[PDB]
């Protein structure tokens, strides 16, 4: 008879790059003309076709590639498609060039963070773990007393067991306020404890108590798993700088300290590269050389260009993608100097520029189309015709902008899509940068 | 009544698209096909970092100055 | 006589934007008057606002001093309302010692995003009838007790747990008391003392204001809704029991790991409807205060989809972005200007003078004669609106110090020669030109 | 300010110039403790051997002596503190704490030299009450909430052994204390004056 | 840094002290009109707001809320609900402590603290000591508190009001000290959207009171189905064809 | 294969400075080319550092962008090796936010001084063939090499080692007698039964081994900084080191160098792009460069007479006449065609990319019209999309394609020079 | 047996209560910032102590 | 420096140019222990 169903869930918000999908190539690698979400680009988006080949063949170290060109023309959107291209697995840091100038450690070294957090590793961790009901907790003693081993009785519904444990699982025990009827889980590699709370089997011991009760664990008390890790080379820097691991006092207080960074030693990553070239070597790990992205890069430092000479010829480093939107700009800490893409003529022979073109009103049309059905709207002919024919006076940013505003005024009086009056009234709400810089420039003496 | 799947068994129901009960296990608990293990930070540590025996006789200013701290 | 911490200040009369359901600005309503192409466009952001779907959308209002920007940027924020975030920044806020300014700039955004989340719990509500702890002659410390709670209506006794009892007892429980138990969370709250068992009693354990005994069943649901920012989602999650770092602001430039997580684990909680996302509006008033450095932030923070709707207001004209040379409209790099739509404001005439300081009257509970009105609103044409805005207060009360019930043409001439107008003392300025320092 | 940002010491100072002024009673017992005196019922409740249903703490002042009569849980507290006959102890009559102040000084002969500094009799009635009319301004609450100072927590002896500094308080606080301080207010409990910021230079 | 704490502790505990006898006397001047006392600089306790008065005083304890081991929110309003009549009322402006799901990141990587290693018989005692903790004074001040806190807290069992303890021990952070996790029970409903259509069924059939059978085809399954009924304690039975006659 | 952290990059081709025994350069070899003056110059350099006799010494080596003169100074830092230690860093990293500028150099100049001591330690190594315990106590050991076995009365420190650590029949282990620090290194594959496995050690079980172990004489100075010192020198927590320490650790190894029971080595430091230094920098090394625990450093450059940081003042590299005079200078030279292309071969081995001869001709050609380093950038490029065309080796065409897909400095300028007015400020 | 006269400035008595352990800052040069409602507070008991004739 | 004023760093090496010279007798014992035996009461 009835049919039922239910569905409330509110979606992933929509945003200024949630269109693009991937680079749109064929398998020659040309580009398609309009495929995955992108248009136009082609001179560009080839060349992006041989950077996703790049990072896939892992070969290289410290390769880089600066997206240049006007505001507006994708630079961004192109390294967002490279991101989408590679899919999950290889790590993709974006940064802003803004970013480098941290109160907590130098600029030359928040890059190294960056550089570090780029490099991508896997591991096949094979941790060992006990778990079960305490059923017993009985330390023992030795002389001038103290103590020095320890009794844990386990149980889980496959078994029980009279485990043999170091003190310092006691003093591990003691802080998680653990007691005989608890279901507990230990790492037996590193010592740590979670209680989770008394068993079932004691649920209604009291009217009233603190506690949430859980089930008796299933299989064996003792048992070892091959838990796969994904990691950054950083993550292995950073921990060992301000360890929060192992039981003591002195990891248990530092873990509540203010978490302040600090000028990493590279005597500790000369240690860590020692660590994981041993486990690549035993089989155990595998790399995964990612990419780092420095959008806005022009507003890095002279002291941050000269650091990277050093960093993108070191053979440990990631691949780097740039972006800039700047002519012939003064390079900012030098005052004096002027050169390319707000970047030193020193750097840019270091980098495999690509170059942005501008846009058709033909294309800008193609967008607003895409962006149209992105944003989950309908527009009629005329109306989207009056979005290019706006787009060839002000800005592709700015067509895209009157969308949703329209939608509003359109439902707002109660029609199913865009017409080209509600897109002629918005345009008479929101200026631009151009038309306000006009009226802005006639009232000038008045602000 | 007509039921989604859920965020997580999409993927698992998409990697069965690319043996009908194999494929049922999925859309009717994805703990049928994987449990979610239990999950812990990655646990390392390095080499001690070796101090010399002569450096630990004769190399602090804690120890071979001693006399002169005392004043 | 009462005075609240909140109080009559320069925006205090606006209410709303004044809109119909249409979307169309009444002359005047909700305290906003006049000002109609800048009011319809914020009535358009505002819906844009509650409809929430997109992400990092944005919007500057321009125009003259002393014109309503904030104003409209007010009557925004009450038109919102108190249940989605509204976070208001002066510009020069991000200029941190303790944080570099792209931090400082990702906590506005991430203050502007609300996770709400519905606590429901069982709790008991009683009146405490009796309790007996009972503890060991030396033992290992395995205590044990009963207690018994009451109502107008009902009761019952509780065989009590361990860490029941250290909970009870850290508090100073006793007969009389009413308390207030939640199931969930294991904690105890104390409301005060009943009337009655109070009487078998000593010298002094406790001095307060008696409660009544609580009525219905002595078991009872609460609900709350916390409205809790991405911010501080990510606060808490920098250090264990970092809680007070809400309150001292002092966690700075926290690991971008933990930003990475919490964007994943609030995305779960919607998609399990576990807790709501509501995305709100970050007001970068005065703007133009940014550096090159921070504009260049937001170009490529405002392109989340974790972004707040992000409002910012300036009044300048060509002028050089701080920071660097460059001269550009408002003060901002055309490198983001081209990705925000601008509202544009407009001067006022008469009539809408008239009618902004007739309703700040209102606000201010004075009465003025249609005379002293006629020359409040030429002083507010021949000088700046918030000069005249300035003298009404002053009028009021040069009348209320001569005992009159109404503010006269007179009251308000006294006022113009009692406080200067900016253009005055700038002219008295020039008879001094030997006397005032550093011309 | 080299602890803090420009605008942040504006923002403490306009707290600084808005006062509360809040009224409230202080009630105590004080005095030389005369007797500790336990007080049985001759039936004890099934299965024990003796009960207690209040302790008489014998209390002296230059004004009197009284003997006050208290709940049993009183005695816990007094072997907590390492109370003697002849200390001078208070009890703070609205929440029930007792304290050791020292022995009184009338025993200040009783050795040549003793490790205390002895303590000269309370004057007055054993039990004293007055209101008080306190101040604090916003920004006394926004440091004291900001910054805790009762020691019973490793975070706050840290926060305390370690230098204090000047922290950027966030909007979060100063709405909360708006939020609370209304809540007084509606009450009539706590007074408000709006005061006066004076920038000179 | 260990005479220091101890320093400390006692100063708090002469904080009371001080206290009391400044704010309930006033003998003018001590040989009249003359000569300072010992204490008589520390003016700490002067502010109305200092931790002894606020503590003396009943009602500044609630406009200093903001306690170093707890998590409140801030305030807010609530809502209170009789489960009779559906009848409920509005309790305004009151403390909330954070919901107990927040604490939800981790580190990525745990290390252990760095050890050096050292080839001498002196040597290797005092890295060893240090691994201990360096005396049992300074252990028990960071693990307990102070000295006098630990010596109490190995009989605090034996009193019926005891105080907080002050050490580390005076924390409990809401996972625990250790990262590693289990996943939450209600991982179950939001796995399967036929788990999740089932609980809003079982929720409208119990508030209607009608009586339910479930079957399924996977006793796999059916152990899916009673740890969810088990968590949601339903009442439940079953009877695969594993169960005996 | 696999890959390690280490992979191809800007330097991996260079595997020393290929020199004879007369400190002359052969054309190409050790997988570098051309550079004849400023090889040879390196090479006496090298022989300077290696000798060690002379203190506080320097070499500037500038010219043109592209030149080689990083290349000379990683070559150089590989036919060094171990055993001596070398440190680069560039000139920028200097500026700390958390420690004085002058002091991050004393760190630089301190890292690059190595002392070297030898001890001796009583080791036994071997397979565990059986332990024995009791309830004080008392036990029993036996240890087996490939040559010899023994039993062994254990004492109460030992026991409680063996026992903490789960020391099983057939381990093979390493015991500290000095420490009683046990090291277990597999099992015996005789016992691999019911992983890691392992024969026995030979010879003796118990051996005085000798250890050679080098400290730099800067991390001396950071283990007495702190209560655990060696904690700061991974966590960077070292910071403004008091002078006074110093005063007494360069005085101290300096009376150990001449009772003999250390040695001192002089090493490299190698501050790269020296021009970001400030003149406050500057006036440090004119005075940290004379005094006895100072390195040989190599210092590079490519700025012509240029306006030395935090001053108006113009001098030749960018560094004040003041420390020019302390240095000698050593100038590479901008590359031959001859040259260019032998670079280009050795940069297609390290690659591994094979490609036509005539695209070694026409990829020279583009290196002499972009100054070498575009041209480099090409080669893996074109590889990738002879790759896409399923090619066996890299064709001209490949090269004209990828040429026109990414741009050298000279195209990209000419181009930003149409479209001037649409990029944002000139 | 007897009293004595000490001289301490004003500096000191404000360091003194400026947190918990504040003396050791007046040889450890390790404090600044001092609170103004200290400085104030200082001022009213400084100058109360000078009328009731004890300074 | 970047921990302490300018003129603090004058006034650290200003302080470092004077020096006590303090004369002591060095007194060395060691070798073998052969007994221990500890000797209020
Ligand atoms: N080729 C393209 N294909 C799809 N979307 C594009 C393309 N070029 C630009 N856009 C879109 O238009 C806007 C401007 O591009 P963007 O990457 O933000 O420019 P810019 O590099 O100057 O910062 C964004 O919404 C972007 O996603
Ligand atoms: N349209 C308006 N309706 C009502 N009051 C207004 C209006 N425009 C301005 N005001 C009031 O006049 C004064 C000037 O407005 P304000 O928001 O401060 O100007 P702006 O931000 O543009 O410089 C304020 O007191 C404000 O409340
Ligand atoms: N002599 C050489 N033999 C081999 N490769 C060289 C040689 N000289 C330069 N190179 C290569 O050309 C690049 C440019 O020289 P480099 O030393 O890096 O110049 P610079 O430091 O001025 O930027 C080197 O990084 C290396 O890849």
């Amino acid at each position: 008879k009835i049919e039922e169903v239910k569905s409330t869930t509110k979606t992933q918000r929509i945003a200024s790059h949630s269109h693009v999908k991937g680079l749109g190539l064929d398998e020659s690698g040309l580009a398609k003309q309009a495929a995955s979400g992108l248009v136009g680009q082609e001179n560009a988006r080839e060349a992006c076709g041989v950077i996703v080949e790049l990072i896939k063949s892992k070969k290289m170290a410290g390769r880089a590639v600066l997206l240049a060109g006007p505001p507006g023309t994708g630079k961004t959107a192109l390294a967002l498609a490279i991101a989408q291209e590679l899919g999950s697995k290889v790590p993709f840091c974006p940064m802003v060039g803004s970013e480098v100038y941290s109160t907590e450690i130098k600029k030359t070294e928040v890059l190294m963070e960056n550089f570090r957090r780029a490099i991508g590793l896997r591991i096949k961790e094979t941790k060992e773990v006990y778990e079960g009901e305490v059923t017993e907790l009985t330390p023992c003693e030795t002389e001038n007393k103290t103590i020095s081993h320890v009794i844990i009785g386990l149980k889980t519904a496959k078994g029980t067991k009279q485990l043999k444990l170091d003190p310092s699982i006691f003093e591990s025990l003691q802080k998680e306020r653990v007691e005989a009827g608890d279901v507990i889980y230990i790492e037996a590699n590193s010592g740590a404890v979670k209680r989770q709370g008394r068993c079932d089997t004691y649920a209604t011991e009291f009217d009233l108590e603190a506690e949430e009760y859980v089930p008796l664990p299933k299989g064996d008390v003792h048992k070892k798993k091959e838990i796969i890790q994904d990691v950054t080379l950083h993550d292995l820097d950073v921990a060992n700088a301000r360890p929060q691991g192992g039981q003591d006092i002195l990891s248990m207080m530092g873990q509540l300290m203010k978490p302040k960074k600090t000028e990493i030693t590279d005597k500790l990553r000369g240690e860590i590269n020692k660590v994981v070239n041993k486990y690549i070597d035993q089989g155990i790990a595998e790399l995964v050389p990612g990419v780092l992205f420095v959008d806005e890069v022009h507003m890095l430092d002279i002291e941050c260009f000269t650091y990277l000479h050093r960093a993108l010829e070191s053979s440990i480093a990631p691949i780097v993608i740039f972006a800039s939107n700047r002519g012939n700009c003064v390079i900012r800490g030098t005052e004096d100097i002027t050169s390319p893409h707000g970047i030193p003529l020193d750097l840019l022979d270091r980098v495999m520029i690509i170059r942005t073109m501008l846009y058709t009103p033909q294309e800008m049309k193609q967008i607003i189309k895409i962006r149209a059905q992105t944003e989950g709207i309908n527009i009629s002919e005329e109306a989207l015709n009056h979005l290019g024919e706006i787009g060839t006076k002000t800005t592709l940013r700015y067509s895209v902008q009157l969308l949703t505003p329209a939608n509003l005024l359109a439902k707002i009086n109660g029609k199913d899509s865009i017409e080209k009056e509600h897109v002629e009234e918005i345009s008479e709400l929101f200026y631009d940068a151009k038309s306000s810089a006009k009226i802005l420039a006639d009232q000038q003496d008045k602000y | 009544m007509y039921c989604q799947l859920t965020s997580r068994q999409k993927l698992l129901y998409q990697a069965l698209k690319n043996l009908v009960m194999q494929f049922r296990k999925v859309c009717n608990h994805p703990e049928l096909f994987e449990r979610q293990e239990t999950w812990s930070p990655f646990h390392i540590s390095l080499k001690p970092y070796h101090i010399s025996k002569f450096i630990y006789r004769h190399g602090q200013i804690r120890v071979f100055n001693h006399s002169r701290d005392r004043w | 006589d009462v005075t609240r911490i909140e109080r009559i200040g320069a925006h205090s009369h606006i209410r709303g934007l004044g809109l119909d359901d249409a979307l169309e600005p009444r002359q005047a309503s909700q305290g906003m008057v006049g000002q109609l192409a800048a009011r319809r466009a914020a009535g358009v952001v505002l819906e844009m606002i509650r409809e929430g779907k997109i992400a990092g959308r944005a919007v500057l209002i321009a125009g003259q001093p002393g014109t309503g920007k904030t104003a409209i940027a007010m009557g925004m924020a009450q038109a919102l309302g108190p249940d989605t975030p509204f976070t208001a920044i002066a510009g020069s806020e991000i200029f941190s010692l303790e944080m570099s300014k792209t931090e400082a700039l990702t906590q506005a955004f991430r203050r502007s995003i609300g996770v709400r989340i519905k606590e429901e719990t069982e709790i008991i509500e009683g009146e405490v009838v009796e309790i007996q702890i009972d503890r060991p002659a030396t033992g290992t410390g395995s205590k044990v007790g009963k207690l018994t709670l009451k109502t107008t209506e009902m009761e019952t006794i509780y065989d009590l747990g361990t860490k029941m009892i250290e909970s009870l007892t850290k508090d100073k429980v006793q007969a009389g008391d009413v308390i207030t138990i939640d199931k969930a969370t294991g904690k105890i709250s104390k409301l005060g003392r009943s009337f009655t068992r109070a009487r078998d009693y000593d010298a002094m354990g406790s001095q307060t204001k008696f409660v009544q005994c609580p009525d219905g069943e002595l078991q009872k649901r609460k609900e709350v809704v916390h409205t809790v920012s991405l911010h501080e989602i990510d606060v808490i999650n920098s250090r264990t029991q970092g809680f007070l770092a809400l309150f001292s602001g002092d966690t700075g430039e926290i690991k971008s790991e933990v930003r990475e997580q919490i964007n994943a684990k609030v995305a779960e909680w919607r998609e399990e409807g576990k807790a709501e996302i509501i995305p709100g509006v970050l007001f970068i008033d005065e703007v133009h205060m940014l550096d090159i450095e921070s504009f260049s932030f937001l170009n490529r923070a405002l392109e989340s989809d974790m972004a707040p709707v992000l409002i910012m207001a300036t009044n300048r004209g060509i002028t050089r972005i701080r920071g660097t040379s460059y001269q550009s409209p408002h003060g901002i790099p055309i490198d983001l200007l081209d990705r925000l739509l601008i509202v544009s404001t407009t001067p006022y005439s008469e009539k809408d003078t008239k009618q902004i300081l007739r309703i700040r009257c209102e606000e201010e509970d004075v009465e003025m004669s249609e005379d002293a009105y006629t020359v409040l609103t030429r002083i507010g044409l021949e000088t700046s609106l918030r000069y005249a805005i300035q003298l009404i207060t002053a009028a009021s009360l040069v009348c209320r110090k001569r005992k009159g019930t109404e503010v006269q043409v007179d009251d308000i001439k006294r006022v113009y020669s009692l406080f200067l107008d900016e253009s005055r003392s700038t002219q008295y300025m020039k008879e001094y030109q030997d006397a005032f320092l550093f011309n | 300010s080299t602890e803090i940002k420009k605008t942040e010491v504006l923002m403490e100072n306009f707290r600084r110039a808005i006062g509360l002024r809040i009224k409230e009673t202080k009630e105590v017992y004080e005095g030389e403790v005369t007797e500790l005196t336990p007080c049985e019922t001759e039936n004890p409740m099934g299965g024990y051997g003796k009960t207690i249903s209040h302790v008489i703490i014998g209390l002296k002042t230059a004004k009197g002596t009284k003997q006050l009569k208290l709940d049993p849980s009183i005695f816990e507290s007094l072997q907590k503190e390492r109370v003697e006959a002849g200390d001078v102890i208070y009890i703070e009559a609205n929440s029930g704490a007792v304290k050791r102040q020292g022995r009184c000084d009338t025993y200040a002969t009783e050795f040549d030299l003793e490790a205390e500094e002895y303590v000269p009799l309370p004057k007055g009635d054993v039990h004293k009450k007055k209101e008080i009319i306190q101040d604090v301004t916003l920004h006394d609450l926004d440091v004291a909430n900001a910054r805790p100072q009762g020691g019973q927590d490793i975070l706050s002896m840290m926060g305390q052994l370690m230098k204090p500094k000047k922290t950027e308080i966030t909007d979060k606080l100063r709405g909360e204390i708006n939020k609370v301080v209304n809540k007084y207010i509606d009450q009539g409990i706590a007074e408000l004056v709006p005061g006066v910021l004076f920038v000179d230079e | 840094l260990l005479a220091r704490w101890l320093a400390l502790f006692l100063s708090l505990k002469a904080s009371y002290r001080l206290h009391q006898l400044r704010s309930w006397g006033a003998p003018e001047g001590e040989s009249h009109q003359r000569y300072l006392r010992n204490k008589d600089f520390l003016l700490g306790v002067n502010f109305p707001l200092s931790f002894p008065n606020l503590c003396s005083c009943p009602l500044l304890k609630s406009l200093v809320f903001s306690s170093h081991c707890k998590a409140v929110s801030g305030y807010s309003d609530q809502v209170v609900h009789q489960r009779r009549s559906a009848t409920s009322s509005l309790r305004r402006c009151l403390l909330t402590e954070l919901p107990s799901f927040l604490c939800v990141a981790s580190p990525r990587v745990t290390a252990v603290p760095l050890d050096s290693y050292c080839n001498d018989r002196s040597a290797e005692y005092e890295r060893r000591v240090l691994k201990e903790g360096g005396s049992l004074a300074a252990k028990q001040c960071l693990l307990n508190g102070a000295p006098e806190l630990a010596a109490d807290w190995l009989n605090r069992r034996s009193q019926f009001f005891p105080e907080p303890a002050g050490g580390l021990w005076s924390i409990r952070p809401q996972n625990g000290w250790s990262f590693i996790r289990i996943p939450g029970k209600e991982s179950l409903i939001t796995d399967s959207g036929k788990l999740y259509a089932l609980d809003v069924l079982l929720t409208r059939l119990k508030s209607q009171g009608h009586r339910v059978l479930i079957y399924s085809q996977m006793t796999r399954m059916i152990d899916l189905l009673e740890e969810y009924m088990v968590y949601r304690k339903h009442t439940y039975m079953r009877l695969d064809g594993s169960s005996k006659i």
